[PDB]
């Protein structure tokens, strides 16, 4: 918006207003993966810490 | 050494049957983890027919 400007009463002149402005945007996203595995070698004959 | 068999009482024979991929046939596996022993080996006398 702008500020109005004084004009004369008989010249009949006036002033108008400018239109708006529209734009568009896009967005890419982020991907994360985690992998694990379980093997019997981790359990076979292994003492539990803190136990005899 | 298969999953779900760790730290379990072993048996005489482990028989495993596995289906091949697509439809190509059957796979088999047989396992045995054993060792016989004698706690008084001095009583295992061997004899011979010749002279000393």
């Amino acid at each position: 918006i702008s500020l109005l400007d004084a004009v004369d009463r008989t010249s009949r002149k006036a002033e108008t207003s400018a239109p708006e402005r529209v734009r568009q945007i896009s967005f890419p996203m982020m991907y994360f993966k985690e992998v694990e595995s379980i093997t019997p070698d981790e359990i076979q004959g292994v003492r539990q810490p803190g136990t005899a | 050494p298969k999953m779900g068999y760790a730290n379990t009482l072993g048996q005489e024979l482990y028989v495993f049957e596995y289906e091949k991929d697509r439809d190509e046939g059957i796979d088999f596996e047989a396992h045995s983890y054993m060792l016989p022993y004698c706690t008084r080996p001095q009583l295992l006398v061997d004899v011979r027919s010749d002279a000393e």
